[PDB]
């Protein structure tokens, strides 16, 4: 049996990671052009939240 | 346990670093297959930390901070040192048989 | 153990729509819905009469609302956590 | 010889329409030639001289 | 790991600072840039819900102007509400969204916002700009009214020039919508009247323009006893915010009726330099605040102002309108911004090059004298008083001024020309732009600079307002220089937070 199964991102986790990368770079996450559409805003401190 | 070392080596072999050093430094006098790289001193967590650290290209908040080895104030290809040694401290085994 | 629970099944097809008393031809390759009118119809007030999409599929455009179709209108069909976009256009049977 | 000026003007102009040129910069007497490879310099010890500016 | 800290206080050498992706005081979202502001006072929450357009440096081809909103009740703290009005489809008329206005109807308890959809690559028979409306029940979710399409060509106005619907309700209770359109080749501010904000009647031409220019984002309001029209000039040569004054609405309309050019004051109604645009105002009932955007610079260079016109979008800047007894208007620092600065930084001298002398807290500078102070911080508030020998002196404040700095960026208050000039000193000797203002007759100046990272706003004795984009300014020394006259500086205070 295969025990050392590497944990890779699922679809939702992949979308969340790409959104995080886009907002950290300051680019528009909706410009990902991979079919993801993000509803996101900011918290009190101004940090982006998804 | 064991210790490995390379004592002499042809100049071109030391230069291209097929036996270690990544082509940056000669492996002579070091373990076979040892590698040379930068040193990661955590990550930046504030613009104050970015400014106080020695200048390096691409530094920003949340990026890896590389140590200034030679204290020249700038991070470049000379800020590298031996970081990898592919020789275990010791290897052990134990077999238990109960009847 | 690995599934994200994001319900990706989500059929989002559009069967047909009827603006007033006129049906619309649907092309899925470019996601377009073309409706023809007899070259004099008032294309500024049309009530979306019927629109059948799928089971569990919700559209941004509701049923019974009036719309100006002078220009193409974007429609989003959402099922679960997936969506599909269509462009609805109305043409006055120009010859 | 106008490589420095032309390249800097190009960087400034095209940084708007390409985001890769945000941090671009051309050095006056270093980047007009590729450096002699460090591997080759190490191999020929005391024979190869790196280009100016490196 | 051991962290090494450089001696910031004690070294005047020029340093390469960097700007954070988001600002706090002069708000700028961590993603994208703020474009034309849209101030609005919420009668329910009793705050300022200023909205704007989210610009991006690599804009998409067709559908590029999402609308975002931010609440700034004080004027200094900004909390973002996320995207409000999504840009339309590629083929829709609202692919790109222009500036607009907003009203709240208590009759149905609904917020109505009016914006300008810009058709992408419009055809000859297709209107390039169309006014649309979106409704919200709680200012959180918005639904665009698909049945409303106010075409410019319907009422004989320009198809391609129909922008900036400004909304306001008079005392009688009717609503007026103002469009900066073009009629038969002339700039016309046209008015549409309504009583329910669903049907509109064209009430002719509200006002005309001057010297075939174009007005951007017009805004009509009342301040005590005067009716003012604030507007932004589209002309590339000017590209600056001006205003008009009038005792009554009829007086304001009759102003420059046919190129009369009745300027509110001796400075042609100027309010700020090219670093301030799309100024639009709103009131909470006790103060009037105008919001604009300080532009960014191409290749983040202070000297690259940009010919013809500056760059678009930037940092959201809020200023407080000051109404004088003669009806003249000036810009002042908001009280919240002023009170935010609490910590006080000791000042000290780093350079002594001119014939200047130091006497306690008071310094005296002659011709060619310049004094360099210690480093600044990410947020700075520099306040001092300058007395000149006469009314024809040329002193100035220079930023990015290190001991080794080849070039520094200076603002010179030239009394002989009676203005201020933003120029690049050092080894460029380049003049960038200027701003005219009233020269005090007592040769006294109260200079106060409020700076957030790279955006600095200078106020001169409650009379001159001057916005600037100065990169590398934070964590760098600043200097005072004199060129022709004799000056005396005192009460130098630097505060940070
Ligand atoms: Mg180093």
């Amino acid at each position: 049996m295969y025990q050392s199964k590497m944990n890779v991102l699922n679809t939702e986790q992949y979308g969340r990671a790409m959104w995080q990368a886009y907002v950290n770079d300051g680019e528009n996450p909706n410009g990902n052009a991979l079919g993801y559409a993000y509803n996101w805003g900011y918290n009190a401190d101004g940090n982006p939240v998804l | 346990t064991y210790r490995n070392e390379i004592l002499e080596l042809p100049e071109t072999v030391a230069a291209n670093g097929k036996f270690g050093g990544n082509g940056v430094k000669s492996v002579v006098g070091h373990t076979y297959g040892a590698q040379v790289g930068y040193i990661a001193d955590g990550i930046f967590k504030s613009q104050d930390e970015v400014d106080n650290h020695a200048t390096q290209e691409g530094a920003a908040v949340g990026r890896i901070r590389y140590r200034d080895i030679d204290h020249n104030g700038v991070i470049d290809e000379r800020d590298q040192n031996w970081i990898y040694d592919p020789t275990p401290s010791f290897s052990y085994g134990l077999n238990i048989y109960l009847e | 153990d690995f599934k994200s629970g994001l319900r990706l099944d989500g059929d989002v097809w559009v069967n047909s729509i009827r603006l007033d008393e006129y049906a619309g031809t649907v092309d899925y390759q470019n996601k377009a819905i073309v409706v023809g009118v007899p070259y004099d119809y008032d294309i500024t007030r049309m009530v979306v009469t019927e629109m059948n999409l799928s089971e569990g599929a919700k559209a941004s455009i509701a049923i019974g609302e009036t719309i100006d179709f002078s220009l193409p209108v974007s429609l989003t069909v959402k099922n679960g956590d997936v969506q599909m976009s269509y462009t609805i256009t109305v043409k006055r049977d120009e010859a | 010889g106008e490589a420095k000026d032309v390249i800097n003007a190009y960087y400034v102009t095209e940084a708007s329409r390409c985001s890769i040129y945000k941090n671009a910069g051309f050095t006056e007497n270093k980047n007009e030639y590729l450096p002699v490879p460090f591997e080759q310099i190490s191999a020929s010890n005391g024979n190869y001289t790196q280009n100016f500016g490196w | 790991p051991i962290l090494t800290q450089k001696n910031w206080d004690g070294t005047a050498t020029y340093f390469q600072s960097s700007d954070e992706h988001g600002f706090s005081m002069y708000y700028k979202p961590q993603v994208g840039f703020v474009g034309d502001p849209m101030p609005f006072y919420d009668p329910v929450a009793k705050d300022f819900k200023v909205m704007y357009l989210q610009d991006y440096r690599p804009n998409p081809e067709a559908t590029y102007h999402p609308i975002f909103g931010v609440a700034t009740k004080d004027g200094a703290t900004y909390e973002s509400l996320g995207e409000l009005i999504s840009c339309g489809g590629r083929d829709e008329q609202d692919a790109a969204i222009g500036t607009g206005g907003t009203i709240y109807n208590p009759a149905d308890k609904l917020y109505y916002t009016f914006y300008t959809g810009n058709k992408f690559k419009p055809s000859s028979d297709q209107n390039a700009q169309v006014v649309m409306v979106a409704t919200s029940p709680d200012f959180k979710t918005w639904t665009k009214n698909r049945t409303f399409y106010l075409k410019g060509d319907t009422y004989g106005y320009d198809k391609n020039d129909f922008r900036d619907p400004f909304l306001f309700q008079t005392e009688d209770g009717v609503y007026h919508m103002l469009i900066a359109t073009r009629k038969n080749g002339k700039g016309h501010i046209a008015e549409f009247t309504s009583a329910d904000l669903k049907e509109w009647e064209s009430a002719g031409t509200f006002m005309t323009m001057m010297w075939d220019r174009f007005y951007e984002c017009p805004d009509v309001f009342k301040m005590g006893d005067w009716w003012y029209l604030i507007y932004s000039e589209q002309a590339s040569f000017m590209r600056k915010v001006q205003y008009f004054k009038g005792r009554t609405l009829e007086d304001l309309k009759a102003t420059t009726a046919n190129d009369a050019g009745i300027w509110p004051d001796n400075r042609e109604g100027m309010l700020d330099s090219r670093a301030f645009y799309a100024g639009k105002t709103a009131s909470d009932g006790t103060n009037r605040y105008i919001w604009g955007w300080c532009p960014t610079r191409a290749g983040n260079d202070n000297g690259n102002v940009g010919d013809v016109e500056p760059e678009w979008a930037g940092n959201l800047v809020a200023q407080r309108l000051i109404q004088h007894e003669d009806g003249t208007l000036t810009l002042g620092v908001p009280d919240a911004i002023d009170r935010k600065y609490t910590s006080a930084q000791e000042v000290k001298v780093m350079a002594k090059d001119g014939n200047m002398i130091e006497s306690g807290k008071t310094y005296t500078l002659g011709e060619g004298a310049s004094v360099i102070f210690n480093r600044l911080k990410v947020h700075n508030k520099i306040s001092f008083t300058v007395k000149t020998a006469s009314n024809t002196d040329r002193f100035g404040i220079s930023f990015v001024r290190g001991t080794d700095s080849a070039s520094w960026y200076s603002i010179h208050v030239n009394a002989d020309e009676g203005k201020a000039n933003f120029e690049k000193d050092g080894d460029d000797a380049k003049y960038l732009f200027d701003n005219k203002f009233n020269i005090p007759a007592d040769n006294e100046y109260r200079v106060t600079i409020y700076s957030d990272q790279s955006v600095c706003v200078t106020y001169i004795n409650d009379q001159l307002s001057f916005t600037n984009r100065i990169y590398q300014m934070q964590k760098n020394p600043w200097s005072l220089c004199c060129y022709k006259g004799e000056i005396t500086v005192s009460d130098v205070q630097v505060s940070t937070y």
